[PDB]
């Protein structure tokens, strides 16, 4: 598995409210997380089909 | 939420509006009946503009939903730094101005450090208010080394503990009737010695009305 598959959701600096997804590596599925609009890190994905053919 | 603010007062902030793309993503402000101003940021293909909302759970009656015709970000913009953090919305047709729904005004000039400043914003989920001042510039670019620009000002206080945050993006920051900010970006939220960035919108004055004589 990547190993910014492991890393925890990056909300980022950005004030924006967006829903995006990402792995949970401690419950070992993809999740939702408030991403701030920008500066966006690789765990996170548009949707959970994405998040989990590349991090699954 | 805002952090350390309060709760407005019902429809006491009528130019503030949401955009909505399914869910309520950023704010906005309406600078006239087609036009609305919001963050380069919150840029989406597809946007509903919702105005003269308070409780942005519930159908109140007097809130007006309208498709954006037109979105226009800052030639300028920059993703990775937000420099020139700004973008035009047109409304698919003009809405009606009245006491939920009004305008505000576009700044006469930059107004200077002190300036106490309204923000608001949602982040049932009612329309939160934050009074803070312009920060020196100085004291600004010593909390973000290297990051600020000329069209970037700070808001808030150095101590943290208010603060705009998540869902308020592209909001307004009104000093005396004047719209002088954007809520844009910062480190965290309501964090001390990192308050918000917003975007300095004296700087686009004549950007802003070029571009909606022009569409
Ligand atoms: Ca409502």
């Amino acid at each position: 598995r990547p190993d910014f598959c492991l890393e925890p959701p990056y909300t980022g600096p950005c004030k924006a409210r967006i829903i995006r997804y990402f792995y949970n590596a401690k419950a070992g599925l993809c999740q939702t997380f408030v991403y701030g609009g920008c500066r966006a890190k690789r765990n996170n994905f548009k949707s959970a089909e994405d998040c989990m053919r590349t991090c699954g | 939420k805002i952090v350390g603010g309060y709760t407005c007062q019902e429809n006491s902030v009528p130019y503030q509006v949401s955009l909505n793309s399914g869910y309520h993503f950023c704010g906005g402000s309406l600078i006239n009946d087609q036009w609305v101003v919001s963050a380069a940021h919150c840029y989406k293909s597809r946007i509903q503009v919702r105005l003269g909302e308070h409780n942005i759970n519930v159908l109140e009656g007097n809130e007006q939903f309208v498709n954006a015709a037109k979105i226009i970000k800052h030639p300028n913009f920059d993703r990775k730094t937000l420099n020139n953090d700004i973008m035009l919305i047109k409304l698919s047709s003009p809405v009606k101005l009245n006491a939920r729904v009004a305008t505000v005004a576009l700044p006469s000039s930059c107004a200077p450090a002190g300036t106490q400043c309204l923000i608001s914003g949602w982040g049932p989920d009612l329309l939160q208010c934050l009074d803070a001042p312009l920060l020196p510039q100085a004291d600004c670019e010593a909390s973000y080394p290297g990051k600020i620009t000329d069209n970037m000002v700070c808001v808030g206080f150095l101590e943290g503990g208010k603060d705009s945050c998540q869902g308020d993006a592209g909001g307004p920051v009104v000093c005396n009737g004047e719209l002088q900010g954007i809520v844009s970006w910062g480190y965290g939220c309501a964090l001390p010695d990192n308050p918000g960035v917003y975007t300095k919108v004296c700087n686009y004055v004549d950007w802003i009305q070029d571009t909606i004589a022009a569409n």
